[PDB]
């Protein structure tokens, strides 16, 4: 969720 | 009997393997994806114990012949933990140092950005995104203000470059956290297995880029859970409009 490129 | 073992990202380990099948010896090298820049020296079962910066000058019957660069650059395997980004935060990666530099972004109010030093072709690894290794629970439970640099690695791990390491005066071992977001990007994030950093992500070009071009990647936040910082949410609307 609160991170890039999941 | 020399062997080469390639990772999917195009880096490799090369050397004579030992009595078992193992990359262990004093003359083993990791060769970066340019197939020219190398870290050469002592490895044990493929882990870099002491790699010296070298250039791969030729191969003869498959055997690589290196020249060591001047200086005393020695690198070793030094995977981050949840609390330690690097044993040598100020020692730059020598491949990245030839390819990228940090300057003010061309995107208005986006702080610093990552730029190409040199013209390159498509599919070129430019920069590495190393950082501390924390859980999705920690990142997802906490405010966006703390999550400017969080990059998902896999289902278990998020890589972060927390303050003050987001300043190049405190941390410059890698620079991937300096690339800004675009919905029309020239690069992607991609998996990378690095001999110093371990399993991380890199910034890889999608297309040819010119010298001094800003490198950008799509950050890829969830648009329909948008779960994203305000500046991105703005930018999404504008993108969808075009
Ligand atoms: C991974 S860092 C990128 C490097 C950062 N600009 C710096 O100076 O260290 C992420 C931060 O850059 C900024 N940023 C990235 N892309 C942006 C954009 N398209 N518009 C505005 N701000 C952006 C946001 O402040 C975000 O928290």
């Amino acid at each position: 969720s609160k991170s890039a490129d999941r | 009997g020399v062997c080469w073992i390639y990772y999917p990202d195009g880096g490799s380990l090369v050397g004579e393997v030992n009595e078992d099948g193992e990359m262990t010896g004093e003359k083993i090298a990791y060769v970066y994806p340019d197939e020219r820049t190398a870290l050469y020296g002592k490895f044990i079962d493929g882990e870099m114990i002491e790699g010296k910066l070298a250039t791969l000058m030729s191969t003869e019957e498959g055997r690589p012949h290196f020249e060591l660069m001047p200086g005393n650059s020695v690198y070793h395997f030094d995977k981050s933990t949840s609390s330690c980004i690097s044993t040598n935060a100020l020692l730059p990666d020598p491949y990245e140092s030839e390819r990228v530099y940090v300057a003010e972004s061309l995107i208005s109010s986006a702080g610093e950005g990552l730029f190409s030093k040199v013209a390159v072709g498509p599919n070129t690894v430019m920069s590495f995104y190393n950082g501390v290794r924390i859980t999705h629970q920690e990142v997802d439970s906490r405010d966006w203000a703390l999550n400017g640099n969080t990059l998902s690695l896999d289902e278990e791990t998020v890589i972060d470059v927390p303050e003050p390491y987001n300043h190049v005066s405190k941390y410059c071992a890698s620079l991937g956290h300096k690339a800004n977001h675009s919905f029309t990007p020239n690069c992607i994030y991609d998996m990378f297995v690095h001999p110093r950093f371990g399993p991380i992500k890199c910034i890889r070009t999608l297309r040819a880029v010119e010298a001094d071009e800003e490198l950008t990647v799509a950050y890829g936040y969830d648009h329909s859970p948008p779960e994203a910082p305000e500046w991105y949410q703005v930018e999404l609307k504008a993108f969808q409009a075009t």
